[PDB]
């Protein structure tokens, strides 16, 4: 049954990342057993959540839910109502409540729409985060897409000289459909996953989530990049290579190429 | 406990929507998942066989020396398929990868025969279009209508790389005297799997209509309307994406801010808006 | 009609020429066109009122400078005619273009339609026997005599890695930015604003790219340069008046590596470098890795190497042998190799004669190209 999770995480490796949601229960009532280690372990598309009490949205993961109810980052409450639920420490929780605010304005940058939360789940050596966002694209257009964010981050305190080791583990969980030019209409489905790990010594000025944010930024640009080209380098030489009528005539070329590049390389050497 | 029936109805949403290149392993996978083989191998059958039709992949038959793709329009109907070009009927073992003990056929192909003069022409231009390219040209009545139905595929697959690109086009020409009737569906697939997964999936539905006049004019028509089709298809499938999502994809996140400055943390901590 | 064939190697910021098979470029002139800002009142002044070459540089307070080229991609037609024209005439090359065939240069993946007018130029205002553009990086292999590995380039106007395998230039793994020598020398220019000694004027703006030239230097650690202060060195203009240059001169060369300080999203070159190696195949990626040739004038600066390699050690997969090799001439390794390459006995069949351009047109072009 070891084998059958490895199978498991390899089939939702090969079908289509926009239906993980209906795959991943089928999965599971093929394989009841597996329930527990393939929500752990299968990545999908982040639930909608709504604080009542403020009117605002939240984000749902496993770090910041504690049994059947999930942590509002807004008003710091479960819904449903539960008696003695994980909190945070009340320094972690006013940091929490900055953090929430700080990575509010980083979305409302780079996206300008969506919604975000952020949670922070109190360790003794250190605190670690998750920051949820997700954008949806422009519905009235043919072109539906939206950009899924995962960023989980861990700060190991130092004890002397303020410093701390940051261990970054994000994930990017994105659907483009393009149905435009009057030519067809493709629908690209990515998911790429990066680890940054870095120790930056603490200043007073900026506090230890700036810190973090730091990383995000910089890994933000950098995975989308990455993300970008993998894209573009595949989607490009792949179908071209199969398709490309162009590849004909130049294949006679190439065969003269051939030729020539072997009398320049008898010229080059001397 | 889930049901037995159950399980293969679930086993057969993956082996019926698997990508190509790894959907003989999809079906390992589904094997390997659940202990016994008879309850999959005997859902898989049935499922093999409506997918190797929507693929329009080609079984070589042992002695023939070229490709034969295989539809809904090659299906006899007692689990053997046509091939239009050789004239021979084959029978499609679905898990193994062979096609083997084949049968001479013989009809009077009227119809046929017009079009497999097309057929012959269409392949020269699919080896213009693909380094490997292979094809099939079914003839058939349809409920009194007269109909050629050409198919194009191409499968460029690779373990080491972890991508694999996947065409497959789909042609029907009714004869209908002068004015026929034409309709087609073009469906790309490309899948990259290193470090994370990225996917092509795509499709053009065309409807158009054409003029018969000639045997050497119909077979360089259609060609024609084919060629025209799957480059602007392949032009815009390269070139827009290139572009166009770089720009759309940016337009849901952009790779800088508003300001194209990098945001200040210092700054998010100890400012104000609004009034 | 086979003559000695000419090499126009084009650039942004510099255009070489000369004749084929040489050891270096004979003629070699900033690609600008200088014009008389002031009204000349006395009889016996400088003639012609357009100014190319030694005569520019030579005259730089009285014309208004201004290039015909960004990016690899010309924006004046007319003012790039008269630079070829110059090329040409009796003050550089001594020869008509009716003799010679031609080789031209030009930066990867630009627009097609400036390629198309540049090909109608040579055909038809001047009157070539044969023309033949092609890739940078191609010919700066070439000139050093090696076939597989990267080539990472850096002019005034492009920034371009791309790579190649035993003479199979791959067509989608070359990456590409527009920040380059002369995004430096605005930067530099506006930093030396915000220390204090404004340049505002056209001739006044090659002092900025003088002073980039000559007192730079791309430090290892950005974050360690950051919080030290600096030494504030000096330097003298070509007046007389001394500046001290301050923290700008190391700032201004991280727009290459950093391209955000500008104000536009890019990848950088230490990025693209990395990506022209990941957008080839697997089995490829290590002889890549070991064969990455460097070129262009924006290359030169001081620890630009070392940083590069620290980029590569940072990104890259560990436990990989990097080698950032580089020729002596940097500013003239892709002429050398068109010289190279104009030379083989192969460039005949190669070009695009005037036959088969007044036949076909435009797509003949583009077919022998690629």
């Amino acid at each position: 049954s070891d084998q059958q999770l490895d199978c498991a995480l390899d089939l939702m490796r090969r079908l289509p990342p926009q239906q993980i949601e209906k795959n991943l229960s089928d999965l599971i009532d093929l394989v009841p057993s597996l329930c527990e280690d393939l929500l752990s372990s299968v990545d999908q598309p982040l639930k909608i959540a709504r604080d009542k009490v403020v009117g605002k949205d939240y984000l749902l993961c496993d770090y910041n839910r504690d049994g059947d109810s999930y942590r509002s980052p807004w008003s710091n409450k479960y819904d449903p109502p539960l008696e003695d639920g994980a909190m945070p420490s009340a320094r972690l929780r006013k940091l929490e409540v900055e953090a929430n605010n700080a990575f509010d304005q980083y979305r409302d940058l780079y996206f300008e729409g969506g919604v975000s939360s952020v949670y922070l789940w109190d360790l003794d050596h250190g605190f670690a985060g998750v920051i949820l966002i997700k954008k949806a694209g422009d519905g009235s257009k043919k072109i539906k897409g939206c950009w899924d964010s995962i960023h989980v981050v861990e700060v190991q305190e130092k004890s002397s000289g303020r410093t701390a080791h940051y261990k970054l583990t994000s994930t990017v969980m994105l659907w483009l459909q393009t149905n435009k030019s009057g030519s067809g209409t493709m629908n690209l489905g990515g998911s790429l996953t990066r680890q940054m790990e870095k120790d930056e010594t603490v200043s007073d000025c900026s506090p230890h989530i700036a810190n973090i944010g730091r990383l995000v930024e910089d890994m933000e640009n950098k995975i989308r990049s990455t993300l970008n080209e993998i894209y573009f380098g595949k989607t490009k030489d792949i179908v071209n290579g199969l398709r490309s009528v162009d590849v004909i005539p130049d294949n006679p070329k190439f065969q003269q190429l051939q030729r020539e590049l072997s009398q320049v390389l008898t010229q080059r050497q001397i | 406990r889930v049901s037995d029936e159950e399980k293969v109805r679930i086993a057969a949403k993956f082996i019926t929507h698997a990508p190509p290149g790894e959907f003989n392993e999809v079906f390992n996978d589904v094997r390997l998942l659940l202990n016994n083989d008879n309850l999959l191998r005997e859902g898989a059958a049935h499922a093999f066989a409506q997918y190797n039709m929507d693929q329009f992949t080609p079984v070589k038959i042992e002695g023939y020396e070229d490709q034969v793709l295989i539809t809904e329009h090659g299906d006899l109907g007692n689990s053997r398929f046509l091939d239009p070009r050789n004239k021979i009927s084959f029978k499609f073992d679905h898990l193994r990868k062979e096609a083997s003990d084949p049968q001479p056929e013989e009809v009077d192909g009227s119809l046929k025969s017009w079009r497999e003069s097309c057929d012959s022409a269409l392949r020269a231009y699919v080896k213009d279009h693909y380094s490997n390219g292979f094809c099939t040209v079914y003839a058939k009545n349809i409920d009194g209508q007269q109909t050629i139905i050409a198919c194009i595929e191409s499968h460029q697959f690779q373990p080491k790389n972890f991508w694999n690109g996947r065409w497959r086009s789909e042609w029907k020409f009714t004869i209908t005297p002068p004015t026929a009737q034409v309709v087609g569906v073009l469906k790309i697939q490309v899948h990259y799997y290193e470090d994370g997964n990225v996917q092509l999936v795509s499709h053009k539905d065309v409807q158009d209509s054409v003029t018969v006049s000639n045997e050497a004019q119909t077979a360089k028509e259609f060609i024609k309307i084919i060629e025209h089709a799957e480059n602007e298809y392949q032009t815009a499938i390269s070139e827009n994406y290139q572009t166009m999502s770089d720009t759309t994809f940016k337009a849901l996140r952009r790779q800088l801010p508003v300001t194209r400055t990098k945001i200040d943390w210092n700054k998010i901590l100890s400012y104000k808006i609004g009034k | 009609i086979a003559n000695q064939p000419v090499v126009i190697d084009n650039g942004s910021g510099v255009i070489k020429a000369g004749f084929a098979g040489d050891q270096i470029p004979k003629y070699c002139f900033p690609n600008y066109v200088g014009r008389p800002k002031h009204v000349r009142v006395m009889a016996g002044a400088l003639e012609g009122d357009i100014f190319i070459g030694p005569k520019a540089e030579e005259h730089r307070g009285l014309l208004s400078i201004r290039y015909p080229m960004e990016h690899g991609i010309v924006k004046d037609w007319n003012d790039m005619e008269r630079i070829w024209q110059y090329v040409y005439s009796k003050e550089q090359l001594q020869t008509f273009s009716e003799e010679h065939p031609v080789l031209l240069t030009e930066a990867p993946l630009n627009p097609r339609k400036n390629r198309e007018r540049a090909a109608e130029v040579f055909f038809e205002t001047f009157n070539v026997p044969a023309l033949f553009i092609s890739m940078q990086a191609v010919l700066s292999l070439y000139a050093t005599g090696r076939t597989t590995g990267v080539v990472l380039d850096s002019g005034d106007g492009v920034t371009h890695a791309v790579p190649i395998y035993e003479g199979f230039a791959m067509p989608h793994s070359i990456m590409r930015i527009d920040i380059a020598g002369r995004d430096v020398s605005r930067f530099l220019r506006l930093y030396l604003r915000k220390e204090g000694y404004d340049f505002h004027s056209s001739s006044e703006f090659e002092i900025v790219k003088a002073i980039k030239e000559r007192a730079c230097y791309l430090s290892i650690n950005p974050q360690k340069d950051e919080t030290l202060e600096t030494e504030k060195a000096q330097y003298y203009l070509p007046d007389g008046s001394t500046i001290e240059i301050g923290p700008s001169r190391f700032r201004a060369p991280e727009l290459l590596f950093r391209p955000d300080l500008i104000g536009e999203e890019s990848e950088g070159i230490h990025e693209v470098l990395v990506f022209a190696i990941q957008k080839s195949d697997m089995d490829l990626r290590r002889t890549l890795f070991s064969n990455i040739v460097l070129s262009g004038g924006s290359t030169l600066f001081k620890g630009f190497g070392d940083r590069l390699l620290s980029e590569v050690k940072k990104l890259a997969p560990k436990d990989v042998k990097i080698r950032i090799s580089a020729p002596q001439e940097r500013l003239y390794s892709t002429w050398i190799g068109g010289s190279i390459l104009a030379s083989l006995d192969t460039f005949k069949k190669m070009w695009v004669s005037k036959k088969e351009y007044e036949e076909d047109g435009a797509r003949s072009i583009h077919r022998k190209t690629f």
